[PDB]
């Protein structure tokens, strides 16, 4: 059966009729069609469909459309401002902490919760931060890099 | 996205609904739309709510009735009418007058209430926003000028609508619901003659149905001057109702349209009785060129919308006769 | 075989389901929705502009003025006098004066209630005249009295050949403005990438490379950091020749928001885009002698051409230029003045700066022939070229004419000599003929490139990919080019994939426009596919242990010729001939020779010059209603000579449509301007033919074989446009006696001259 | 405000949360998608946007979404059989019934509208059918062929 | 892994957008296994 | 994801003394590109 | 660089090239022994 689902998502007002059983995840890429956010494995173990509910990191294949009711909601293509990427976007792009690019959106948005909660975290709050968040090619060495680099730049402005 | 005022749609199963949510500030009667929304999406009026009367059980009905007479509910398309095999049998002119409306998709949806009570018009009227907020609007709306009748006094708006003078030759009622109630009148005081305020519809009113009475001894048709063969309105438009008796008239009715602000019965008493010749015809010219107005409403000039209406009610009289 | 087959288009698979994409349908999630500020005066001097609170809307992400915008446009490099946005001040009621970029359409509208423009109102000139008076303000400091263009030219010694004609008759004829309507609204969408500093455009143009040179100047952006598409586009009969201001506005908004902007504009924007057919008045004078031949023709045009520049000089010069190649004409005295008018710029539509005139001549010959007593298919037939080659006294280059046969086709199809004069009151029939080029043969940029290029790439996989630049706007150019290289290579059309209008991808091509594509594209394909045949036969003629010359290419199969041997399959060669190679990539050129460009010492000849003319002959028969005035064309008998039809059934489609829009000017078509605003900005006052009153259209196809063309052939658009308003010209007068001297010939012009005829 | 729209889009169920105000053109290019629909004018001037709506034509530019609430609505992209064409898109593209094909869609639905009311029409019924289908392209010719052949196809199926 | 499979039967073409780092290798088995000509068949390999 | 089209242009921009930014990659689309055998055995770098 | 395409373009119109490379033979390990190619290389990229 659906039900209304009204919500923020990428700073837009959302009122859908939603079935009761869509995954966020489905929701956000068939119904929404944000492609952004990734399914990388059968269910919660790979955080490649991670996206920011109030701020905070959630796994959009293991979190049903309905029970973000009234939330704000945020997917990667929300962090550029128009075309221009934010310091993380931008961080991950010139460090190499992102090389095919399919972990990049949910290793992302983890990043952007560590950095909204803690500005400038040490590398082992970094690691603490993504460790759910798993990456085939780059053997992780400069995703840290490149959180530690938007940090910094964060600061400054 | 096409922009519209962020209004609401009622969809009323009854009338009596429909008339209720009448009641508010703002809110206009929809029927299939055709003449409502390129008006509205071109920004020519503001509602805070539609009342959709296409949802409402039974209005959209043909049917005869004891007497021999036709009823036709508001909600009935223009293409149902045109194609019911009595109403082209017996009442050919409202068939032809149907059929003679925009084009055929317009009709397969337009109702017969939407189409007596459509909107005036005026090349200063139907542009867009930018185009009459740049001209400083006008009388009919948002500005306190008319740009066709520098005096004033009212809008000169033309009323183009094609069916309403067929039916006011044909002796048609129209019936009428609001807050009070039902009522009834002569289609023809349906109109007022002012650009804008053409109907004597009151707040809360809908047209709900209209009866055709049988025909008796009189013939009717109906003729419409347009440039292209479909969806033009009329340039002009006559409807006439003929009843013969040997070789002189013993009745006849004439209904313009697409002249005046109101479609409009012309008084032709004068020829009762006489014979329909040349003088009498001529006779008939005169007349109509009285009860019209023809102003520049039109991108077409006046001259020839003037000269055609006056050509063709000679014309449509000429082909009842003879038949 | 391919050339010469009745080919249904190559991609109208797509467009009869609803999947091709154009140009507002293509999916951009972040796309803002962009909106242009026009000015609500037909002429006035901006004072200032205050965006201040507009930019401050939340929602609102870009808002842009003419003082972004320092760099003007123009589609001819000497007279680019147009901004994107205003700078000093408006010229037309349209005249864009600021643009926004926003969130949504709501946010846009209240965006540009939210600025402010100071302006000091000037007075506005509708008509040539009111433009020329000393009096007027210029609209153009370097034309103080408001004319564009004069052209002032004799041929021959034209007061002699007066004195030897034996009847002189002149006449002025006034044909309305109209406009193109294609049926898509003008749209831009522009992605700005601000990490890259680059721009990609999809827009609604007929010519790609117009909008990449203009869009890199008005911009100060390097052409290199530019990309334009052409996706699907519905038409265009000319409206879209010009790199347009909303496509240069959208790029503009696009990098000031730095991000993606779709521009999408109104049917009434569309029609204040215009660039379409001007009001013109022709004085036409004939001199004949007593047998019907041509003695001397003297003609005067003026052209209300609307507020800037754009295609005029070209328009003023075709008005004279293609007065040439019809008819054989020993001296002809052409003046004319194109004309600025506070109204929105006219352009290039459908048989561009030609129709008019030919209008007015045919409908002087028509009637001088009746005051000889000579029939008016006859009187053309006396007055042909009479030898070909012919070079014209405008130095054009005609190397093949079938108007003979065109002529005598008509005649037997409409029963001309059974009826003509022998129709019921009311009834009538007229003749009239009409040509126009297959392409300007100089291009518009001095560049030295060829002018045309195509590229055809084939793999191990044996699909051929064929890649012009060329704008197929639904005239068919893709099938064209996919039939023509298929014929040479002896190869199933459905083995040719064209990728096209991309110029990421694909080779420039100068546009679509002057019918130029099937004659120059038409042979640059040849020329590809020709270096693509000798690539595969080189190495068959090796598989096969033959010599290349004894290789015969027969549907797909490669054989020796006159040997028994079965031969090799084209994918067999394919194979073959990626040994030591790989990939094949071959280029084919095509460059008009400079014999068809003109003559030097004509000022201007360059425009009317072509390699060769596409000729048409029509018969209309149609009816007049006295008591209406309602003039209705039943039918129209059309012979063309396209040199050699390609696709059969595109030639007939795009013939029956060139004659249509010819009946839509001739009888119900025309823009109206009131003290500089439009009353016809819709398409219910703006009155397009309906299906009900267009005529049925029979198209009898003549093949002249022009000896340059691809295949023999010329171009079949353009040239059979004109000639359908003489000719419903004379069809009315045979019906009521009337001769009318302006169109559109609606009922209200056709009253007013049967008033006149039984007043008198 | 937004209701609850619950119809058939092109033979699957829809139900929708769609504002009062909004157009079915809108709806069909925007809310769902379908882009076939087109818009050639202001509005109610061109049939560009004509669509079926239990059978018979209608106007989406000119139409409210929530007007055809328990209605069958079919666009050109529903007709036909996955990729396979149907007699009357083939007898368009075989006999040149379309050139830019930009009032194609409005006018097969036009024209479907008609053969399912009138399966073997005269060419003036035609012509009375396709009179608010305005075509800059074709001079209409073709497209008349094409509703003649379409109609004597689907006769002889 | 994935693929979209688009076959225009009006045409008898069929285009490939597929999860493969050899779009050559599967452009030859496509070929092969459907017996279809190479020349009917187009992959694609969009971001992998 | 190993940064082919990247190399790709790296090389050719070097030899024409040209920016990176010069160059754009179009890959892999068999309509369009030149056959390439596969992205293995890491042979692209030293072959395309 | 810009001036020189546009000379370029004269009396040509669009540039279209093709580079190609094939491993000499004496890298495709001993011609008489079918699999001494597997394994046989331009080059060894090494790793401590
Ligand atoms: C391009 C074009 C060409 C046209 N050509 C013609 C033509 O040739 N002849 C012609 O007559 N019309 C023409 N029209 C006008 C319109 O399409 C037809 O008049 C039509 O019958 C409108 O009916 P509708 O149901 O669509 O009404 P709507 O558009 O829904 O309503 C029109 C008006 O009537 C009011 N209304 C509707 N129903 C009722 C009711 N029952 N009681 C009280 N008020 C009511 C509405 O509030 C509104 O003001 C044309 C329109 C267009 C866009
Ligand atoms: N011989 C021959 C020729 C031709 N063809 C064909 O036909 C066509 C056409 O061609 P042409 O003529 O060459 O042309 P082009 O150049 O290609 O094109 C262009 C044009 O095109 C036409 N057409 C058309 N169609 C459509 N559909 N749309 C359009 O839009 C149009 N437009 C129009 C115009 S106007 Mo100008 O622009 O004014 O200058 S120019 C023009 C082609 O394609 C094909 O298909 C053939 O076949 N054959
Ligand atoms: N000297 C040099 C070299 C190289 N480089 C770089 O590095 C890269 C790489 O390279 P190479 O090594 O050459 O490689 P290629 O061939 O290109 O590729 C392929 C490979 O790649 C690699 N890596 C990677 N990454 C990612 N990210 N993903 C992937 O998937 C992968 N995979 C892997 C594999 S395994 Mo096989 O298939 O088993 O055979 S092979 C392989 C390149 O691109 C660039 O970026 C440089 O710079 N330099
Ligand atoms: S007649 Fe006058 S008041 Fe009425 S719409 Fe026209 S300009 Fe406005
Ligand atoms: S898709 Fe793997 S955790 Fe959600
Ligand atoms: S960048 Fe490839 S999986 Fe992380
Ligand atoms: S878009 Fe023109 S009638 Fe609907
Ligand atoms: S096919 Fe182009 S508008 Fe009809
Ligand atoms: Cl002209
Ligand atoms: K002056
Ligand atoms: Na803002």
């Amino acid at each position: 059966m659906k039900n209304i689902l009204r919500l923020t998502l990428n700073g837009r007002a959302r009122e859908d009729l939603v079935p009761d059983n869509m995954l966020l995840l489905d929701y956000l890429r068939e119904t929404v069609g944000l492609t952004g956010t990734k399914q990388g494995c059968d269910g919660g173990e790979c955080g490649a469909c991670t996206v920011l509910v109030d701020d905070r990191p959630r796994l959009a294949c293991s979190t049903l459309a309905h029970q973000v009711a009234g939330k704000k909601v945020e997917t990667v293509e929300s962090l550029a401002t128009q075309g221009t990427l934010s310091k993380l976007q931008a961080a991950f792009h010139e460090k190499l902490g992102t090389q095919c690019g399919f972990c990049t959106p949910g290793m992302i948005m983890a990043s952007e919760a560590l950095l909204r909660k803690n500005p400038s975290p040490s590398r082992d709050e970094i690691k603490a931060a993504l460790a759910g968040n798993l990456c085939r090619c780059t053997g992780y060495v400069k995703i840290i890099k490149s959180v530690e680099t938007a940090a910094a730049a964060r600061l400054c402005e | 996205m096409n922009i519209l005022t962020d209004f609401r749609t009622h969809r009323p199963a009854t009338l009596a609904d429909a008339v209720n949510a009448l009641a508010a500030e703002a809110t206009l009667p929809l029927g299939a739309g055709t003449d409502l929304l390129p008006n509205l999406r071109r920004g020519l009026g503001h509602p805070a709510a539609l009342v959709d009367l296409t949802g409402i059980d039974g209005l959209a009905t043909i049917s005869t009735l004891a007497d021999g007479s036709l009823r036709i509910g508001a909600g009935a398309t223009l293409e149902a009418i045109a194609e019911h095999d009595a109403i082209r049998t017996t009442w050919p002119a409202l068939a032809q007058a149907a059929e003679s409306v925009a084009g055929p998709t317009h009709r397969a949806a337009a109702t017969l209430g939407g189409n007596l009570c459509q909107d005036t018009r005026c090349t200063f009227y139907n542009q867009s926003e930018w185009w009459r907020s740049g001209n400083g609007y006008c009388l009919k709306y948002k500005g306190d000028k008319c740009h066709v009748i520098v005096k004033s006094d009212r809008c000169y708006a033309t009323y183009h609508g094609d069916v309403a003078p067929a039916l006011m030759v044909l002796d048609a009622r129209a019936e009428i619901v609001g807050p009070a109630g039902k009522r009834t009148v002569p289609v023809a005081q349906l109109f007022r003659e002012s650009g804008a305020e053409h109907l004597t519809l009151e707040k809360g009113e809908l047209l709900a149905a209209i009866e055709v009475p049988p025909t008796g001894a009189w013939s009717a048709a109906y003729s419409k001057v347009r440039i292209r063969d479909a969806v033009d309105f009329p340039l002009a438009g006559v409807a006439a109702a003929l009843q013969r008796d040997g070789d002189r008239i013993a009745g006849l009715r004439v209904a313009i349209t697409g002249s005046n602000s109101a479609p409009l019965m012309v008084p032709v008493d004068a020829l009762l009785g006489g014979n329909w010749d040349d003088a009498a015809a001529e006779t008939l010219a005169q007349l109509v060129r009285k009860t019209s107005n023809v102003l520049r409403t039109t991108i077409t000039g006046v001259k020839y919308r003037r000269r055609v209406l006056l050509a063709i009610s000679r014309k449509v009289v000429d082909q009842l006769w003879e038949a | 075989g391919t050339v010469g087959v009745r080919t249904p288009l190559v991609d109208g698979v797509e467009k009869v389901t609803g999947k091709a994409k154009y140009t507002a349908d293509i999916a951009a999630p972040d796309a803002l929705v962009g909106r242009i500020l026009r000015s609500p005066h037909a002429h006035a001097r901006i004072l200032a502009i205050d965006t201040s609170a507009a930019e401050a809307l939340e929602g609102v992400i870009a808002v842009c003025t003419g003082a972004e915008t320092p760099v003007p446009f123009g589609v001819l490099p000497i007279a680019e006098n147009e901004y994107p946005l205003a700078r000093d001040k408006v010229r037309y009621r349209g005249d864009p004066v600021a643009a926004v970029a926003a969130i949504d359409e709501v946010t846009a509208e209240k965006a540009l209630a939210l600025i402010k423009v100071d302006y000091e109102v000037l007075p506005a000139y509708m008509t040539p005249k009111a433009a020329m008076k000393a009096g007027a303000i210029a609209l153009h400091d370097d034309k103080p009295n408001n004319i564009l263009r004069e052209v002032h030219a004799e041929f021959g010694d034209v007061a002699a050949a007066f004195a030897e004609a034996d009847l002189i008759r002149e006449k002025t004829y006034t044909f309305a403005e109209v406009n193109h309507v294609h049926m898509e609204l003008n749209a831009t969408l522009a992605e700005y990438d601000p990490v890259r500093d680059m721009l990609t455009l999809n827009t609604t143009t007929q010519v790609p490379y117009y909008v990449h040179l203009k869009v890199a100047a008005c911009l100060q952006m390097d052409s290199a950091r530019i990309r334009v598409i052409k996706p699907f586009l519905g038409g265009g009969f000319g409206a879209r020749t010009e790199a347009l201001h909303f496509e240069i506005i959208a790029g503009l908004l696009a990098r000031k928001a730095k991000g993606t902007v779709r521009l999408l504009q109104t049917r009434e924007e569309t029609f204040i885009a215009h660039r379409g057919r001007p009001w013109t008045e022709v004085k036409m004078k004939i001199g004949l002698k007593k047998d019907g031949k041509i003695a001397a023709l003297a003609l005067e045009a003026t052209q209300a051409g609307g507020a800037y520049a754009g295609y005029g000089i070209i328009t003023i010069l075709y008005t004279g230029a293609l007065m040439h190649g019809l008819y054989h004409i020993p001296a002809i005295k052409h003046d004319a003045w194109r004309v600025y008018t506070n109204t929105p710029p006219c352009g290039a539509m459908r048989g561009h700066g030609t129709v008019d005139t030919r209008a007015a001549f045919e409908a002087l010959l028509t009637e001088m022939g009746e005051e000889l007593g000579i029939d008016s298919l006859k009187i053309r037939q006396i007055n042909m070229l009479p030898q070909i080659p012919y070079v014209t006294m405008y130095a054009q280059r005609v190397m093949s004419y079938g108007v003979p046969e065109c002529l005598e086709k008509v005649k037997a199809a409409s029963g001309w000599e059974e009826r003509k004069g022998k129709l019921p009151k009311g009834r009538g029939l007229g003749i009239a003929l009409s040509h126009f080029v297959s392409g300007t043969s100089t291009p518009k940029h001095w560049t030295g490139e060829p002018h045309a290029t195509v590229n055809l790439k084939l793999d191990f996989d044996g699909g051929i990919t064929l890649l012009t630049g060329a704008a197929d706007i639904g005239q068919g150019s893709n099938t064209m080019a996919s039939q023509v290289a298929a014929e040479v290579l002896g190869v199933r059309l459905s083995r040719i994939r064209v990728i096209s209008a991309d110029s990421a991808l694909t080779p420039k091509d100068n546009g679509s426009y002057s019918s130029r594509v099937t004659f120059m594209v038409g042979n640059a394909s040849i020329s590809a596919a020709e270096e693509l045949k000798g690539v595969l036969v080189k190495a068959a003629a090796k598989k096969l242990d033959a010599r290349e010359e004894d290789i015969e290419v027969i549907d797909e199969m490669f054989m020796v010729s006159g040997s028994q041997d079965p031969g090799l399959s084209f994918q067999e060669v394919v194979k073959a001939a990626m040994v030591d190679s790989g990939t094949i990539t071959v280029k084919g050129t095509y460059t008009c020779p400079t014999e068809f460009q003109g003559d030097k010492k004509i000022r201007g000849s360059a425009i009317g010059a072509t390699m060769g003319f596409c000729y048409a002959a029509q018969v209309v028969e149609a009816s007049v209603d006295e008591i209406t005035g309602k003039v209705t064309a039943h039918k129209v008998w059309v012979a063309v000579d396209v040199g050699k039809a390609l696709n059969p059934l595109a030639v007939e489609g795009q013939t029956q449509g060139g004659v249509w829009m010819g009946m839509g000017q001739a009888l119900s078509e025309e823009t109206v301007y009131d003290n500089g605003r439009m009353v016809h900005g819709n398409i219910l006052d703006y009155r397009v033919p309906t299906i009900v009153e267009s005529p049925d259209i029979e198209v009898i196809i003549v093949e002249s074989m022009d000896p340059n063309g691809p295949f023999g052939a010329k171009e079949a658009s353009e040239g059979m446009l004109a000639g359908f308003l003489p000719a419903i010209h004379e069809a009315v007068y045979e019906a009521v006696g009337v001769r009318a001297t302006d169109f559109p010939l609606s009922p209200d012009r056709i009253t007013e001259l049967l008033d006149a005829k039984e007043a008198a």
